[PDB]
């Protein structure tokens, strides 16, 4: 990071920091990091974070030079767009079938959120149309 | 090879014979880390593992990517106890499990939906073996025949039944109610109590149907084989002889009964000796009025009824006869005898007569004629075995005019017949009577190897396989250990001849012929006395003291003519009128109803279904893995999946397989010309696959390790569209914290 | 199949079939041939008859033996006999069924080799055994253990068996026999003024001493008491109707067994040499021989004869050891009896001498395998 | 037989 992108960050950082001490909370760190362009995984999310525990996660509070670090190591289209054909072959996706396993499996979401990304993406018949939700998600 | 963190195993128990395990620390190449609730777990010169969870339930126990005891049991039980399906198929052979109280499932709306198609398409069921039958029949013009064998009150008798109803209910034409009418007769006169449960059926009962050309059920024909009478005069603790004559002395307070002069049924030397008089479930004088109103409704008259009551009345003071000895030479009766004079005045043939010709006997050359006594052993055995002789002559009489009532002289193109036989049995004491039930079900179960090793013969002809690859287990040299002219029923039978014999002498002998002589014969370890057969279930222990005397029969000629000599009532010179046989002893008589029995079934290509007992304390629905296990050991079961363990175990229609798999596989690929490349780059070679015509052969573990990587896929598939989703929610969220 | 059992003894054959009650065919083993002139051209004519035939026909014949004390004295005779027994009397073909063959215990081996030999080459039977007849006494009577005392027309033969072993040392022979005791009754009868010259009249002594003879139960007294007054004796038709009247005399013949003196021969009567064979055997045995004492073979058949027995024996006992004989009424058969059990054992089907090894092996091999 | 007797 250059001194302007450094610039642009801190001042993000800030901006998240809802306590006025100049830090954010851990459990906030992967929201800032995807508000910044990254897409850790939660594994990832811990690993820079020094994988925290739940108390430490959810009241231990940071400053961006701490940050910084963390969010240079997460930083260091077809596979993407495969997996979105896995759960096609009519270039659909069932809406609740998507519900289902962005609720079910993996590191499981609330139905709000999944609620959240997927309104006006699904047509009448209750498809929706991956590669133009991927590239809708990826800009 | 594969054994990792978050893999699951099956551990061995003592309590419960197998466990679920988690694999906390991945293995690596004699001691692991296992979670269950902590343990360390050890190997000795590798642990049964687990099939994906989404293939347990699945509706036939070969499908299964491991196969092995764990994974049957707990698919068995998983089915049974969550989802309350108790019919189950291995292969071709049905396996059924009693609910032990009645379901829904039996209705007529169930009978059509299995009528008219496929029994793979539906879930299994007896009306889907029925149905095959029914099918097989009209396609081949081959009669075809049903088995069914389980321990005793593991559902036989109801599984007869729901494929008699089946039958009745497809074709529409009575027979059918007649049949189910037969069987408190059946039940009365050859059912039993043993030590592991009541109601033991004792004798094997084989019902013919037939058809018109049509398929219309014209009528029905009864047979009945190994039949066991031994139990007749002998009885081990806490069993019973034939509920008949514990019914009959019940009747005796009645006056229709009264000059019969019954006593109760401790008085008589059959029914004293076992040791149980009264039965827990049963009222045993209220049990017979439903057996008369048995007998009147299928066409037994009034006339014959008190006739069949007056022989085994016969039977009973028979058998309270009671002999003083006189010498090591000969015998006599007391000078004036109840239990005689009571007999004679029953059957009316004169006492004096009776008198001489029970004690002595008589032998003859055209010149001279000549008389002996013999010891009160000898006229012990031909007493009893004159008892034994009328018991069977008297079953035969019944199962005769119960199929003139169930005839009709109407002219039959084919038949499907049911077979209601007891299954293996393996218990902590085992004499001849067991040993018989073991080695018909040795015969049964080579029929059903040969069978279902020419139909894998047949379907890797039918889609191009080759035939190595299969082999099979045959149990012909155990036959040959039981039934040829060396076998244990020879030496047997020969010491029945032999001038001193005993029990201790027979097994001697046993031992000098076979003991090294073969690897399926082996002896006990601290016993001169057991000898034990390496069966094909089991290894079973025989105790040698009960068998020459319940082996001998011979009836002598005299007693029976002087029964026939009889004009009192018609009925006892019409049972015998119908030798060498006489001299046959029980294991002969046996041995040739067996050769019988498979001169029948070997005419006719057989269907298979399978009943196990959950429990032993007759609890409603609930399992016990420790006595099952040892019933699907009994029923070849789990020789069936460790045979096809070793083979090509799962079938793969190419399109349920690309279905599944092209979640996996690429667009790029396009259905067997897809196949043929990915099965080589997922799977090292085709010694793991075959390809069919219509069809896939994996090799077991196989399927397990492409659901495997399928899941671990599709798990990175799914994680990185959350994490895709969160990075602009997360920005969204950044635009809400602006705002 | 099921195999043949012929016992022959020198009185009758006995044939029938292996687990049969008893025997199918009996008829005295005797040859017959014409010896008049034949006046009558085109009525029958025969070179020989055999058994029933030569029963019914005797006055014509010269009637012979062909076995005397159990050895077979001419084979072309025996050969007829057999041959009669499978065709015309049992109506079997012997090549589809085994065969038992019965002997004495000691006569020649060339008895066993020739009787061989006739089997596998004039008949082709499948497979042969023999037996000792002692030994088949005990299959008979239910016994693993006893001394057999067994008399035959021609023969008289102890052999003791303790459980399952013979013993031969023990074993002790005579030639007192049925037929000697017949040509013995002839003689003395000779003394009332009857006599009796040809073979065919000599049967009729048979039948006599079959039908009147008995023994007696102490031989003085009788002697005296008979002599001084005679209720006891007994007349008896001839076939003609001559009435002939026997006193004292008809015990007199079956006293022979018990003193061979009467008609010189050296032994002991058959009461001694039983206690001689039981003092042959070894005394831990000795103590169960005295008690299954089995009477076998017709020559017991005489009344009286199993009493005479139990009470002669016991003199020669020492009183604490006790004596029980066994004369079942069937005794005359139980020879046959005996081959009808071994027979039919499934363990004797090993035992048997087969026409491969027969052919390999020379008639030799029936002293070998057989025993 | 073939000394001390006939047969
Ligand atoms: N399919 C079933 N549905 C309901 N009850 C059953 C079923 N199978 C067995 N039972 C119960 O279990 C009992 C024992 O089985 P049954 O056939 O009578 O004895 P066996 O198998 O020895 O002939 C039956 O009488 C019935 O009470
Ligand atoms: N009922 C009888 N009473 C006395 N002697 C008999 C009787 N039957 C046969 N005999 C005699 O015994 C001999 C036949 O006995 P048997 O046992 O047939 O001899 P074998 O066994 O050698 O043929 C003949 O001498 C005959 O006279
Ligand atoms: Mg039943
Ligand atoms: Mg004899």
């Amino acid at each position: 990071f250059n001194k302007d992108q450094l610039e642009e960050f801190k001042e993000a950082f800030e901006l998240f920091d809802r306590v006025g001490d100049g830090k954010i909370l851990y459990s906030q760190c992967g929201d800032v990091m995807r508000a910044l362009g990254q897409n850790p995984t939660n594994a990832e999310v811990l690993k820079v974070l020094g994988n925290p525990k739940s108390d430490e996660l959810k009241s231990r509070r940071v400053d961006f030079e701490t940050f910084l670090p963390m969010l240079q190591a997460v930083a260091k289209y077809e596979d993407y767009l495969e997996g979105f054909r896995v759960f096609d072959g009519n270039g659909k996706v069932m809406g609740a079938e998507l519900r289902h396993v962005l609720t079910t499996l993996g590191e499981k979401m609330t139905e709000e959120e999944v609620e959240t990304v997927l309104a006006g993406h699904e047509d009448s018949n209750g498809c929706i149309n991956y590669e133009a939700f991927l590239k809708h998600i990826l800009s | 090879e594969l054994y990792t963190k978050y893999a699951r195993v099956w551990i061995p128990d003592p309590e419960e014979v197998w466990k679920s395990a988690e694999l906390l620390k991945d293995y690596k190449p004699k001691v692991l880390q296992l979670r269950l609730k902590d343990l360390e777990y050890c190997l000795d010169p590798l642990p049964p593992l687990r099939n994906p969870d989404i293939l347990v339930g699945e509706n036939d126990l070969t499908a299964l990517s491991y196969l092995h005891e764990p994974a049957v049991l707990h698919n068995l039980k998983v089915r049974f106890i969550d989802s309350k399906l108790i019919y189950t198929y291995c292969g071709i052979v049905l396996v059924a499990i009693n609910p032990y109280e009645q379901l829904p499932i039996y209705g007529e709306d169930i009978i059509n939906a299995y009528s008219g198609q496929n029994m793979g398409d539906m879930d299994p069921h007896i009306f889907a073996v029925a149905e095959e039958a029914y099918k097989q029949m009209a396609r081949d013009e081959r009669n075809q025949s049903i088995i069914v064998s389980g321990e005793s009150g593991a559902g036989k008798t109801v599984s007869a039944k729901y494929a008699m109803r089946y039958f009745a209910t497809v074709s529409g034409s009575n027979v059918e109610e007649k049949v189910l009418a037969s069987n408190p007769i059946m039940e009365s006169i050859g059912n039993a109590k043993t030590t592991r449960n009541d109601n033991s059926s004792r004798f094997g009962k084989y019902i013919e149907i037939g058809f018109d050309k049509r398929y219309r059920i014209i009528g029905a024909n009864m047979r009945t084989y190994l039949l066991e009478k031994s139990r007749v005069v002998f009885q081990a603790e806490e069993e019973r002889n034939y509920h008949i004559f514990y019914q009959l002395c019940a009747s005796a307070a009645l006056p229709e009964f009264k000059t019969l002069r019954l006593g109760n049924a401790n008085y008589f030397h059959y029914t004293k000796q076992g040791g149980s008089p009264v039965i827990d479930g049963i009222d045993d004088a209220k049990e017979m009025v439903n057996t008369r109103q048995a007998c009147t409704l299928l066409g037994i008259s009034d006339s014959y009824q008190m006739g069949i009551f007056r022989i085994l009345a016969g039977i009973l003071h028979l058998g309270n006869v009671e002999f003083a000895s006189r010498d090591s030479d000969s015998c006599a009766i007391p000078p004036k005898h109840d239990p005689l004079t009571i007999f004679c005045d029953l059957m009316g043939v004169d006492y004096e007569e009776m008198a001489h010709w029970l004690c002595h006997r008589k032998l003859a050359t055209a010149t001279e004629t000549y008389i002996k006594p013999i010891s009160k052993l000898h006229a012990i055995n031909a007493r009893d075995a004159l008892a034994k002789h009328i018991y069977a002559n008297l079953f035969n009489w019944i199962v005769d005019h119960v199929n003139k009532a169930l005839h009709s002289t109407v002219k039959q193109h084919s038949f499907i017949g049911v077979l209601d036989i007891y299954g293996f049995e393996t218990f902590e004491i085992n004499s001849f009577e067991q040993f018989c039930i073991n080695y018909a079900n040795e015969k049964l179960q080579q029929q059903f190897n040969m069978h279902v090793f020419k139909l894998e013969q047949e379907e890797y002809m039918k889609e191009q396989i080759p035939w190595t690859l299969i082999d099979f287990y045959d149990n012909q040299p155990c036959i040959n250990l039981i039934e040829a002219k060396m076998g244990v029923l020879d030496l047997l039978d020969e010491e029945c001849k032999m001038p001193k014999g005993s029990d201790d002498t027979w097994a001697q002998k046993l031992y000098n012929t076979h003991l090294n002589k073969c690897a399926l014969f082996e002896k006990p370890r601290l016993s001169n006395k057991a000898f034990i057969i390496k069966h094909f279930a089991d290894k079973v222990e025989y105790q040698c003291e009960g068998f020459l005397e319940k082996n001998k029969d011979t009836v002598y000629e005299e007693q029976i003519k002087v029964l026939k000599s009889s004009k009192k009532f018609k009925l006892l010179p019409e049972l015998f009128q119908d030798s060498k046989e006489h001299k046959k002893t029980v294991g002969h008589q046996f041995r040739n109803s067996l050769h019988l029995l498979m001169e029948t079934l070997n005419a006719t290509t057989p269907h298979y279904v399978r009943c196990i007992k959950p429990n032993d304390f007759k609890f409603p629905f609930t399992f016990d893995e420790k006595r099952a296990v040892q019933q699907l050991r009994a029923c070849g079961v789990l020789e069936t999946i460790r045979i096809s363990a070793a083979g090509f175990p799962s079938r793969w229609t190419y399109q349920e397989f690309f279905s599944r798999y092209r979640v996996l596989m690429k667009q790029k690929d396009v259905r067997k010309q897809t196949c043929k490349n990915v099965l080589e780059k997922l799977i090292l070679d085709k010694d793991k696959y075959q390809f069919g015509k219509t069809k896939i052969f994996f090799r077991a573990g196989q399927v397990a390790y492409l659901e495997k990587i399928r899941a671990d896929k599709l798990r990175a598939a799914c994680i990185r569209i959350q994490k895709t989703i969160r990075g602009w929610l997360m920005r969204k969220k950044y635009m809400r914290m602006r705002r | 199949t099921t195999a043949l059992v012929c016992d022959n003894g020198s009185g009758l054959v006995k044939a029938g079939f292996a687990g049969d009650d008893a025997p199918r065919a009996v008829f005295p083993s005797i040859v017959g041939r014409p010896r008049h002139q034949g006046v009558m051209v085109g009525m029958g004519q025969k070179d020989s008859y055999v058994g029933d035939e030569a029963q019914s026909k005797r006055g014509i014949l010269t009637l012979k033996y062909p076995i005397e004390h159990g050895i077979i004295t001419n084979w072309d005779d025996m050969e007829k006999i057999w041959h009669h027994t499978f065709y015309n009397e049992l109506r079997v073909a012997p090549e589809e069924h085994p065969t038992l063959l019965t002997e004495a215990p000691l006569n020649p081996k060339a008895n066993r080799e020739k009787m061989t030999q006739i089997m596998f080459e004039t008949f082709n039977v499948p497979a042969m055994y023999v037996a000792i007849q002692a030994v088949l006494s005990l299959y008979a009577s239910g016994r693993t253990t006893g001394i057999v005392l067994d008399s035959g027309d021609g023969v008289t033969h102890n052999v003791p068996i303790y459980e399952g072993y013979a013993l031969p040392h023990a074993i002790m022979r005579l030639d007192l026999a049925g037929r000697d005791l017949t040509d013995y009754l002839m003689k003395i009868l000779t003394e009332r003024g009857y006599s009796f010259v040809t073979t065919a009249e000599r049967e009729i002594v048979r039948d006599i001493k079959e039908k009147l003879c008995y023994v007696a139960l102490d031989f003085e007294n009788e002697m005296a008491t008979a002599a001084s007054s005679s209720s006891l004796e007994k007349s008896y038709e001839l076939p003609d109707g001559q009435v002939i009247t026997i006193g004292n005399e008809r015990f007199r013949c079956p006293e022979t067994l018990f003193q061979p003196s009467f008609i010189g021969m050296e032994s002991a009567g058959i009461h001694e040499t039983t206690y001689n064979s039981i003092m042959k055997c070894d005394i831990d045995i000795r103590k169960d021989l005295y008690a299954n004492n089995v009477m076998s073979g017709g020559t017991t058949m005489y009344p009286g004869i199993a009493d005479r027995m139990q009470k002669e024996i016991t003199a020669l006992a020492p009183s604490t050891m006790k004596i029980k004989i066994i004369a079942p009424p069937e005794r005359k058969y139980s020879v046959w009896i005996g081959g009808s059990i071994l027979a039919s054992l499934s363990t004797f089907q090993q035992m048997w001498i087969t026409k491969q090894e027969y052919d390999e092996a020379g008639p030799s091999i029936v002293h070998r395998k057989c025993f | 037989w073939x000394a001390x007797c006939p047969a």
